[PDB]
């Protein structure tokens, strides 16, 4: 099976920076190297992000769309930035304008041909296309808008394949933007009806996450990428290994959405402990899942603990008991019995690899689909209406060819799209 | 509220004695027999049932709604051979043996000419399908896809739908033989018409109260669902077959959910496929729906008419 | 004569390979010797390579093994229609020219895991498939039904209320194994907490040992594959009894191995000790093939069983006077080198048809439901070949499987 990662905007860019360095790592790929493997298991199936050229050329499947050209050249200029083929920077030295619009409809409509080229030189690699990754920020142009639209045209060119959506929606607390709702709500709108697994994460969700759950106290973005990009690679990579019960893509898509929106999820990761001391190793397990199903400890803004949830799949990858996997996630869904829906028997979905994150030795992803995250597109929601009713910022938009009901739709949208999820 | 009616469609003598028989067993005017099943829903329509008798209980009422400025919607379900084709058109000109569609226009234009003194008339009529759900115009099928956009409400429709005047039944005929020499029909037998694109007959009454300016906009979906088949295995065959089975199966899907949260569950799938968008202004508002079932005796047929009674049966028990 | 197997799903491949360790184990043909009998099915490659990279590695024949490197899905649908389908051809092919190689085979021990995606769907058909091209045989398939609390996929009754309708009307006798109260077993009856996947497949390993191997081995009282659905099904429904054994103690801990027949023969209906969370809450049993090995007296059986026959607190049925096939090896069982299975002189490998499935079944449906009732992962199926008849139709199916492990 494959993917084809998608590096959309800076930010999502940025972090293809980050998912790309631990990836590698968890599969031997040095900058240009080849595969260091410390195991021979970390390639037997790693074409689900490379390619087989040289000889130890594996070089990453992914595409890199901004247009804003230092970004690239950050990515570029940096360590691991010289193992991406140069075809697969697909820049637009445009201004890159923090208008949804100006990278949806007017400067991004240009350089999408010159991207879906590529996306397919990529997906007519080889062997079997599964689906794409898509990393990105909902609140600005190359990420709500160029990247929303990449996907679209994505999903008509191959409305078989899957697709993982990894958006960092919109932190609550502070906006590291202005017309953030403007950007988000329009994106959101995209992501609902393209995208089929989204994972959103919050800028401060991992703040306090990485400041409380590691006594952390400067923790640079870089960080936070770092952790995100832990996830991700929880997530498929992971599953693409043998397992007593393992998973893909889309047996997490089969097993976790419901009903056809796409439904958004909410990452979050096992053994997140502080280096030196809390070195506990309370790991057997109850302590992966004491940590997995807490509140904090969810990549997301919103709190599980303010609503039911659907489906949770914890794909586990380290050696453990089929017996204490499949029991502890029981008594989890009888002491929680209030919050975790009803309708469905079973709503947790046990995955278990087996080899886990290398250095580590018993890790497990979560991906939860929470009604919880009603809260959070209302929040988005709000913030826009507050603003839109006056039209704030909106002359960056309709003076790049947009239209006053175009955000009208998005909004709604979006908007019923939280009506729904309280649904159930 | 949705009202379920079964229509049950005769055999023909070739087919009494050649492999098709009764299944059907019927009781009373309201209950079908079938195997285990000791009631059924609201009403059925025996193999004995005129098209002009299924007309009066299923449409009459909702084209009177409709004159006055409302929305009804009409669907349609049964599988291949089960009488789909002869209760919605029939023969274009036939004095009884003609459909739904054909007594409509008839209906409409009786009324025109004899009470329009202050009311100006424009029948427009739109026809479309949704087929790999995506919009096809069906009077210009260069269009392969097709948008919504929103009314003043925030409601969706149609936009771009090409529009057309008709003014006599003769026009609304030409429009029906235009969409279905373009509409996608499996290449079967020549008898068998396996229809892989759902369709959707939109009439637009629109009146003018042209003393006021005052106009009404009642919307009559005649919306045939190819609907969800007893068919063969997929998975080496390339037909569309298994490009079939992903729409019926879709869009039957979001039927379920649409009756069993008409009569009664908080709002929920709506703006979900492109049919759930265009009907959205017959749904949830001042609407009357009557879903028409067909399948012949022929056995598979039972597959198909099972589908339409579970439709039903699900909401009223 | 044979009896080929059909490993399917990756679970089905798991305890496969372990059934087929236990085997070679007890026959003295280590790692490379002869040639087996089976074959392995997978949507999801993965996990067949193991069996191409682990431990008995060459004793396979690369065309035994069949892979789909596309997409398992953890539904039915897909891996019965859409997908799955694309292979089964190629599967039935080797079910067929293994089927051909052989002399008088009396069937096909198939190996799946009722909630999966290649386990319930696929089989279905491939089950299915066979029925229509062997329907002259035996056709024993050996699941390990949906854990009554501790479930995996969040699907799974979708998945296992459609493996049980499409195989239903194609199997002879579907044996059921419990992977949850199999654990119960691993903590009571052998205690550790630390119980891995690869060793409820020793388990299962094991009793399954005692079906084929042994019983198609020579013996004092041998019992043939047909024997079992003649003096195990009372009905057409491909009928699942359940699988027991009774030495499981433990290789380290407590010593009373020198247990003689007349306790390891009532340690087989206590409830503690099936393989099933089916305990007997009710459910009479109909018909057991007691399938003994090692050093047994056919009287110490003729009399141990006697004294049950007894003991009315088993209840069996009414229109059954006697329901006790007393199959007897020879060759004692045989143990892991060291996993952490007893290993006595003698076992009792006891299975059976209990009208206590009647639950088991009746709490797998009502999940069903409950998901069904609002469509959740529906969608998933449909946009897979499926449609609201194939799940409502096999709902009303178990349905009468429910009446039907209730009227008998
Ligand atoms: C001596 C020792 O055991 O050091 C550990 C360590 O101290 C701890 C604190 C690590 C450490 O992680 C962090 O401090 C951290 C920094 C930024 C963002 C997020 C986390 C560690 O840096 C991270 C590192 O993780 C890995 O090696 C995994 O394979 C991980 N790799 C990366 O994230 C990665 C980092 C740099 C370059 C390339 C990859 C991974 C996790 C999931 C999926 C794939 C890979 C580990 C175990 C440690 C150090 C090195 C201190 C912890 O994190 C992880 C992801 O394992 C933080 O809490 C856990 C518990 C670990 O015990
Ligand atoms: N006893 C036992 N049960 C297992 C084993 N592996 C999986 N199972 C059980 O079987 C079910 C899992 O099926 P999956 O592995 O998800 O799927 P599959 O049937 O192999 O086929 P796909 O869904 O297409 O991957 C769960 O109920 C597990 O508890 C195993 O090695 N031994
Ligand atoms: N009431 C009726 N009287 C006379 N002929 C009828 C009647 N109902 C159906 N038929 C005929 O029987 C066949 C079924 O017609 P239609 O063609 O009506 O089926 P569907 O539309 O049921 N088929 P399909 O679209 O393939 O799923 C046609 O040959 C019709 O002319
Ligand atoms: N986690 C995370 N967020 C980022 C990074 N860079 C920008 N962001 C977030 O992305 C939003 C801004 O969008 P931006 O990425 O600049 O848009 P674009 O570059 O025009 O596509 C803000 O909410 C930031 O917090 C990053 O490297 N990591
Ligand atoms: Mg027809
Ligand atoms: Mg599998």
């Amino acid at each position: 099976r494959e993917i084809v990662h998608i590096q959309a905007g800076q930010c999502g860019n940025q972090i293809g920076a980050k998912f790309w360095e631990v990836i590698s790592d968890e599969h031997g790929i040095d900058p240009t190297g080849s595969y260091h493997g410390d195991s021979d298991l970390q390639l037997e199936r790693i074409n689900v992000y490379y390619n087989e050229a040289a000889g130890n050329k594996y070089v990453p499947r992914a595409i890199l769309v901004d247009l804003e050209p230092g970004t690239m050249d950050s990515v570029r200029s940096g360590p691991f930035g010289q193992i991406f083929r140069p075809d697969n920077f697909v820049f637009g030295q445009s201004g890159a304008g923090n208008n949804w619009a100006k990278g949806h409809y007017t400067e991004g409509a240009e350089l999408v041909d010159s991207v879906l080229d590529v996306v397919r030189k990529e997906s007519e690699s080889c062997d079997c296309l599964q689906g794409f990754q898509l990393t990105h920020s909902l609140g600005g142009g190359t990420g709500s808008g160029m990247g929303t639209l990449l996907i679209s045209k994505i999903r008509e060119e191959y409305p078989d394949r899957i697709m993982n959506t990894f958006s960092v929606v919109p932190s609550p607390k502070v906006s590291d933007t202005v017309v953030e709702p403007y950007n988000a709500t329009l994106s959101v709108h995209q992501l609902v009806e393209n995208t089929d697994e989204t994972y959103c994460i919050d800028n401060e969700a991992l703040y306090d996450i990485c400041f409380r759950t590691l006594k952390l106290t400067t923790p640079t973005y870089g960080d936070l990428n770092h952790l995100v990009s832990a996830t991700m690679s929880g997530v498929t990579t992971c599953l693409r290994f043998p397992g007593q019960l393992n998973a893909d893509l889309r047996k997490l898509a089969v097993n976790m959405v419901p009903f056809p929106r796409l439904h958004f999820f909410m990452p979050g990761f096992a053994p997140l402990t502080s280096r030196g001391s809390q070195q506990y190793r309370a790991l057997t397990v109850p302590e992966l899942t004491q940590q997995m199903f807490d509140a904090k400890n969810m990549m997301a803004a919103c709190d599980p603990r303010h609503g039911r949830y659907l489906t949770v799949a914890a794909v586990f990858r380290g050696r453990m008991s089929m017996k204490e996997v499949d029991e502890q996630m029981l008594n989890v869904q009888n002491k929680n019995s209030s919050y975790f829906v009803e309708w469905i028997p079973n709503n947790v979905k046990t995955a278990v690899c087996d080899i886990p994150p290398r250095g580590l030795k018993m890790s497990a992803t979560f991906i939860g689909n929470s009604t919880a995250i009603q809260e959070l597109f209302k929040r988005i929601s709000e913030q826009f209406t507050a603003m839109f009713r006056r039209k704030a910022f909106l002359h960056w938009y309709t003076g790049e060819g947009m239209d006053e009901m175009e955000f009208t739709e998005a909004e709604s949208n979006m908007n019923d799209l939280v009506s729904e999820y309280q649904q159930y | 509220n949705i009202k379920v009616m079964c229509r049950f469609r005769p055999l023909n003598e070739a087919e009494i004695l050649r492999g098709d028989k009764f299944i059907p067993k019927f009781k009373g005017e309201e209950t079908v027999v079938i195997q285990g099943k000791p009631y059924v829903f609201d009403r059925v329509l025996p193999p004995n049932t005129t098209q002009e008798q299924v007309y009066n209980a299923c449409a009459k009422q909702i084209v009177k709604d409709v004159l006055e400025g409302y929305n009804g919607t009409i669907f349609a379900y049964g599988q291949t051979s089960s009488g789909k084709t002869h209760t919605m058109e029939g023969k274009l000109h036939d004095p009884q043996l003609m459909g739904i569609i054909p007594r409509i226009a008839h209906d409409i234009f009786d009324h025109i000419y004899s009470m329009d003194e202050n009311l100006e008339f424009a029948i427009k009529v739109s026809y479309f399908e949704i087929y790999l759900d995506k919009i096809r115009d069906l009077l210009d099928v260069s269009k392969t896809n097709l948008a919504v956009h929103e009314d003043k409400n925030r409601v969706p429709y149609v936009k771009g739908c090409t529009e057309r005047f008709v003014s006599s039944p003769e026009e609304v005929m030409d429009v029906i033989d235009e969409g279905k020499s373009n509409r996608h029909v499996a290449v079967t037998n020549m008898n068998e018409h396996s229809s892989r694109s759902h369709s959707i007959f939109l009439i637009n009454i629109k009146q003018e109260n042209v003393e006021t300016e005052k106009k009404l906009s009642g919307k009559l979906y005649l919306v045939d669902l190819a609907g969800s088949e007893k068919v063969s295995k997929t998975g080496a065959e390339g037909a569309v077959l298994d490009e079939a089975k992903n729409i019926n199966k879709s869009l039957s899907a979001l039927g379920n959910v649409i009756s069993a949260l008409a009569e009664g569950t908080t709002h929920v799938p709506y703006r979900d496929s492109k049919m759930t968008r265009i009907l959205q202004d017959s749904l949830g508002g001042n609407c009357r729906t009557t879903i028409v079932i067909c399948c012949s005796p022929s056995v598979f047929n039972e597959a198909e008419t099972k589908s339409t009674l579970m439709f039903g049966q699900r909401a009223k028990s | 004569r044979e009896c080929i197997s059909i490993h399917v799903g990756q679970a089905g491949v798991q305890i496969g390979n372990a059934c087929w360790e236990l085997y070679c184990l007890e026959h003295g043909i280590q790692p490379d010797g002869h040639v087996p009998r089976a074959v392995f099915v997978d949507l999801e490659p993965t996990v067949i390579d193991e069996v191409r990279t682990g431990t008995y590695r060459q004793l396979f024949h690369p065309e035994q093994l069949i892979t789909g490197k596309e997409d398992a899905a953890n539904n039915y649908a897909r891996g019965h229609y859409t997908i799955g389908k694309e292979i089964i051809d190629l599967v039935l092919d080797r079910i067929r020219k293994l089927a051909d190689q052989c002399t008088g085979l009396q069937g096909f021990s198939v190996f799946h895991s009722f909630g999966g995606g290649t386990g319930s769907g696929f089989t279905s058909l491939l089950m299915e498939r066979l029925s229509v091209d062997y329907g002259k045989k035996s056709k024993l398939e050996f699941s390990i039904y949906p854990a009554p609390q501790v479930s995996t996929a969040v699907v799974e009754p979708y998945n296992s209320i459609l493996t049980t309708h499409t195989t239903l009307e194609h199997s002879d006798c579907a044996f059921m194994v419990d992977n949850e109260a199999i654990y119960d077993i691993c903590r009571r009856n052998l205690d550790i907490e630390r119980p891995t996947y690869t060793n409820l497949n020793r388990l299962i390993g094991q009793i399954v040992s005692s079906i084929t191997a042994s019983l198609r081995f020579d013996g004092a009282l041998n019992v043939d594959l047909t024997e079992f659905q003649t003096n195990l099904v009372p009905y057409p429904r491909g009928h699942f009894p359940l699988a027991t054994y009774a030495p499981v103690i433990s290789a380290e801990k407590a010593y009373h191995e020198q247990l003689s027949v007349a306790e390891i023969t009532n340690a087989c209906f206590e409830p503690a000790n099936q393989m099933v969370k089916c305990d007997p809450r009710h459910g009479k049993y109909m018909a057991c093939c007691l399938l003994y090995r090692g050093d047994v007296v056919p009287k110490d059986v003729n009399a141990a069983i006697a004294t049950i026959k007894t003991k009315r607190t088993i209840q069996f049925v009414d229109w059954c006077p006697t329901g006790f096939k007393v199959g007897i090896n020879y060759e004692p069982p045989t143990v892991v080198p060291g996993g952490d299975l007893a290993k006595v002189q003698r076992a009792v490998c006891m299975l059976s048809n209990t009208t206590a499935i009647a639950e088991a079944w009746a709490r797998l449906d009502h999940k069903f439901d409950l998901m069904y009732a609002k469509r959740a992962f529906v969608h998933w199926y449909v946009g897979e070949g499926m449609e609201e008849g194939e799940f409502s139709e096999a709902r009303e199916d178990m349905a009468a499987l429910e009446k039907d492990y209730e009227e008998v």
